RNA sequence: CAACUUUGGGGCCGUUCCUUGUCUAUGUUCCUUGGAACAGGACGUCAUAGAGGGUGAGAAUCCCGUGUGGCGAGGAGUGCG
RNA sequence: CACGGACCAAGGAGUCUAACGUCUAUGCGAGUGUUUGGGUGUAAAACCCAUACGCGUAAUGAAAGUGAACGUAGGUUGGGGCCUCGCAAGAGGUGCACAAUCGACCGAUCCUGAUGUCUUCGGAUGGAUUUGAGUAAGAGCAUAGCUGUUGGGACCCGAAAG
C-alpha cells in the first residue's frame, strides 16, 4: 500500500473591454481589470488589516 | 392590564361583555378577578380537578358555598365519592358533570352564575396549578 | 340517532354532543333581569356635559 | 320541549303531523371553527403543481 | 453497564399501574354495584395484563372494597394494601 | 439538546409522495370485485386459524395465523390436499402443543365445513349468493380468561416474597449448584 | 389386510374481456339593439341530457356530444348457463 | 476619497420542507390522535370504523433492581377571593394559585440486621447525610397560526479547484 501510495495588467476600458478573448496586446499570462475589483481588494485590504 | 381577549369565540365574547357590565358598576371584586381570568391564555386558564374541588369544599364552613373554577373542569377518576353541589365553570367535562349530578348536585354556565351570585356572593374561587410546566 | 340527543348518545363511537358555554345568546334578558337590576348600582347618562 | 315543527306536502300546506327537533339546532355555532376547518377542508382537493 | 449484543427491547415492557386508577378497568354497569357489594364471593376480578398492564405500583389508597387483581408483578406496598382491603392477588405469569 | 437529521445526503432525488392514494384505493376496490367475479361464489379470502401469537409483551393476544396444522385437520377428519380447495390453509412448518388451541382450530373447521355447501364437479351448481369474508363470518375472538366474579382464597405468601425469592434462587441456583458440587467432591 | 370414495376429453350456442361501429329528447317563436343574435325583454319546452366545444359577441333548448339504454361486427380464451 | 448609475418597459431576491422549541387560538380531557388502512360515495373530495401504535399519566440508579400518603395530602408564615361582625373605617375565620421554610414518602449511598434458612441466602426495623427535572390528589395529545434553531440549494448572483 505505501508502494502504491505516490503578467500583463489592462486596465480593462475602451476597446478592450467585453471581450471574453485577448485584446490587441497579446501575452501568454494577462489579467483584465475593471474598477469594481479595485473596490473589492480595496475592501479585502481593510479586512485583512482588521484580521491581523 | 388588557382590554378584550385574543380569541374569536363569540359566546366568550357576549360573557365578557356581561362582566364588563359588572365590574364597570358594582365594584365587587368578584367580577375584576373572573374577568381578568378569562383574558388569560389556555396555559394560565389551567383545568381544575373535582377533587380539589372537594377539598374544597371540605374546607370549615365551606359545604354551602358555590364553588367557582373558571376554566375547564376534568373527571377525576380517583376520589368515589363526591358531594352534592352547586359548581360553575365554562366547560364541563362530561365524566365529571355526570359524576356530580351523580352526587345529585348542579352545574351551570356563569351566564346562570351571574343570574343567581352577581356580587360574587356566598361564592368562592380556584384557580388550577402552573408549577408542572417547565 | 346519528348527531345525538339527550337520551340517545351519538349512533357514533365515542362520541357526545358539544356543550355550550353559555346557555342563552342573549345578553340583553340578562341585564333587564329584575335581579341584576335590582343588584345594580345606578347608571350614569352615556354623554357627559361639556365643563369648562 | 322541543317546540314543534310543521311539516309539508309535495304541493305544499301544513301537513297536521308535526315533529320535534333533534336538539342539534339547540347546539352551539362557532363561526371561527367552521372558517378555520372550512379551510382545511377545502384545502384538501388539490393536486399538485410545479415546475 | 456489562453489554449484551443485539439487545431487543422486548424484556423490558414493564407498563405501570399505580392502585389509584383500578376501576376504569372495571365498565361502569359493573362498578357501582361492584362498589356496592363489597362481600366476598362475588369478588370482582381485574386483567391488569389483558388491559395491558403489567406490574402493579401503590400510589393510591383505595376502599375496603375486596377485589381480586392478576399480575405478574407487583410492590409489596399495595400487597399489603390490598390484603387490608381484603382483596387479594393471584400471581398469573 | 442533540437532534438528529439524515438529510446530508442528495435525498431530493429520491422522495416518493404518497398522492396516490385514492385511486390506488379504488384500483383495489376493483381487484376484490373482478376477483369475485372470477371466483364468483367463493369468499376472497381463506379460513384462516387462531394462534396466540409470541413474545410476552403480546403473548395474551390471539391472531389470525397462517394455517391449519395436519394434526388438527386430520381430527377433522380431511386431507390438505382437500382443504386447500375447500378455501382452507395450510402451514405445515408448525407445530401444535397446546390442547386448548387444537381445539379451537377444529371447532373452527367443522363450523366452516357446517356453514358451507360444496359444489360438486358433476354439474347444476346450484344459487348460493356468496359472502365476502370467511373472517367476519368466522370471527378470532380472544378467549375468556376467567369469570367475572369469584370469592377469596388466599395461603398466606402475600405474592412478594414469592417473586423476590424466585428471583434470588434463580440468581444463586448456579452457585448453590457449585456448592453442591463441592459438597458431593469432599471425599 | 380391510373396505369405501373419486375420476375425464373435445366441438356448438350464450355469458365474460377487449377493439370497434351505429342508433338513443327539448323553440331556432315575437319585440329592441347592432354588421350578425349566442345579448336584453316576454311566452314556452326537455332533463337519468345545464359537462365541454362550434356557429358572424355569454347559446341547455341550431349542431356534434354528454346522460340513460338498446341493435351490431371483429378478435381472445374459456370464468360457467 | 474609491464603487455602481446613458435612457425606458417587462422580468427579479428570506421561500418550500424535515426534526425539535417557545408563545397564542381551537377541540378533547386521563386521555388524546379517523386517513397505514377497511367500508362507503354524487368520486383523488366528503362520511363512518374496529383492532393496533405512538406521546402522556413514575421516577430512580451504571446495572440487578426497586418503586412514592403517619396525618385532615402534613406543619409555620404571607396569600388574592369568600364568610361573619362592623353605619362605615377596621378586626376575625377561611384561606385557591403561588413563594419561602421544616417535615413525611419513593429511588440511590453507608450502617443496623428480626420470623427464618441448602448456613449462606433472605432482608424485619431504625438511623447517617447528599441527591432527582420526583411524589406530595394528576395535565397532556392533536391540528392550524405567528414564528425561532439546525440541515437541505438556502435571501439572490459571484470565487482559486479536484
Amino acid at each position: 500500500k505505501e508502494k502504491i501510495k505516490a503578467v500583463t495588467l489592462v486596465v480593462a476600458s475602451g476597446r478592450n473591454k467585453g471581450l471574453a478573448g485577448r485584446p490587441k496586446g497579446v501575452k501568454g499570462k494577462y489579467k483584465m481589470v475593471d474598477g469594481v475589483m479595485k473596490n473589492e481588494q480595496r475592501a479585502l485590504r481593510r479586512i485583512a488589516k482588521k484580521h491581523h | 392590564h388588557r382590554t378584550a381577549p385574543k380569541s374569536d369565540n363569540v359566546y366568550l365574547k357576549l360573557l365578557v361583555k356581561l362582566y364588563t357590565f359588572l365590574a364597570r358598576r358594582t365594584d365587587a371584586p368578584f367580577n375584576k378577578v373572573v374577568l381578568k381570568a378569562l383574558f388569560l391564555s389556555k396555559i394560565n386558564r389551567p383545568p381544575v380537578s373535582v377533587s380539589r374541588i372537594a377539598r374544597a369544599l371540605k374546607q370549615e364552613g365551606a359545604a354551602n358555598k358555590t364553588v367557582v373554577v373558571v376554566g375547564t373542569v376534568t373527571d377525576d377518576a380517583r376520589i368515589f365519592e363526591f358531594p352534592k353541589t352547586t359548581v360553575a365553570a365554562l366547560r364541563f367535562t362530561a365524566g365529571a358533570r355526570a359524576k356530580i349530578v351523580k352526587a345529585g348536585g348542579e352545574c351551570i354556565t356563569l351566564d346562570q352564575l351571574a343570574v343567581r351570585a352577581p356580587k360574587g356572593q356566598n361564592t368562592l374561587i380556584l384557580r388550577g396549578p402552573r408549577n408542572s410546566r417547565e | 340517532q346519528v348527531w345525538g340527543s339527550e337520551t340517545v348518545a351519538s349512533s357514533k363511537v365515542g362520541y357526545t354532543l358539544p356543550s355550550h358555554i353559555i346557555s342563552t345568546s342573549d345578553v340583553t334578558r340578562i341585564i333587564n333581569s329584575s335581579e341584576i337590576q335590582s343588584a345594580i348600582r345606578p347608571a350614569g347618562q352615556a354623554t357627559q356635559k361639556r365643563t369648562h | 320541549s322541543r317546540p314543534q315543527v310543521t311539516v309539508h306536502s309535495l304541493t305544499g300546506e301544513a301537513t297536521a303531523n308535526a315533529l320535534p327537533l333533534p336538539a342539534v339546532f339547540s347546539a352551539p355555532i362557532r363561526p371561527d371553527i367552521v372558517h378555520t376547518v372550512f379551510t382545511s377542508v377545502n384545502k384538501n382537493k388539490r393536486q399538485a403543481y410545479a415546475v | 453497564g456489562m453489554r449484551y449484543f443485539h439487545k431487543q427491547q422486548a424484556h423490558f415492557w414493564k407498563p405501570v399501574l399505580n392502585l389509584d386508577k383500578l376501576w376504569t378497568l372495571i365498565p361502569e354497569d359493573k362498578r357501582d354495584q361492584y362498589l356496592k357489594s363489597a362481600s366476598k364471593e362475588t369478588a370482582p376480578v381485574i386483567d391488569t395484563l389483558a388491559a395491558g398492564y403489567g406490574k402493579i405500583l401503590g400510589k393510591g389508597r383505595i376502599p375496603n372494597v375486596p377485589v381480586i387483581v392478576k399480575a405478574r408483578f407487583v410492590s409489596k406496598l399495595a400487597e399489603e394494601k390490598i390484603r387490608a382491603a381484603g382483596g387479594v392477588v393471584e400471581l398469573i405469569a | 439538546p442533540i437532534l438528529k437529521n439524515h438529510f446530508r445526503k442528495h435525498w431530493q432525488e429520491r422522495v416518493k409522495v404518497h398522492f396516490d392514494q385514492a385511486g390506488k384505493k379504488v384500483s383495489r376496490r376493483n381487484a376484490r370485485a373482478t376477483r369475485a367475479a372470477k371466483i364468483a361464489p367463493r369468499p376472497l379470502d381463506l379460513l384462516r386459524p387462531v394462534v396466540r401469537a409470541p413474545t410476552v409483551k403480546y403473548n395474551r393476544k390471539v391472531r389470525a395465523g397462517r394455517g391449519f396444522t395436519l394434526a388438527e385437520v386430520k381430527a377433522a377428519g380431511l386431507t390438505a390436499a382437500y382443504a386447500r380447495t375447500i378455501g382452507i390453509a395450510v402451514d405445515h412448518r408448525r407445530q401444535n402443543r397446546n390442547q386448548e388451541i387444537f381445539d379451537a382450530n377444529v371447532q373452527r373447521l367443522k363450523e366452516y365445513q357446517s356453514k358451507i355447501i360444496v359444489f360438486p364437479r358433476n354439474g347444476k351448481a346450484p344459487e348460493a349468493e356468496q359472502v365476502l369474508s370467511a373472517a367476519a363470518t368466522f370471527p378470532i375472538a380472544q378467549p375468556a380468561t376467567d369469570v367475572e366474579a369469584r370469592a377469596v382464597q388466599d395461603n398466606g405468601e402475600s405474592a412478594f416474597r414469592t417473586l423476590r425469592l424466585a428471583r434470588s434462587e434463580k440468581k444463586f441456583r448456579g452457585i448453590r449448584e457449585k456448592r453442591a458440587r463441592e459438597k458431593a467432591e469432599a471425599e
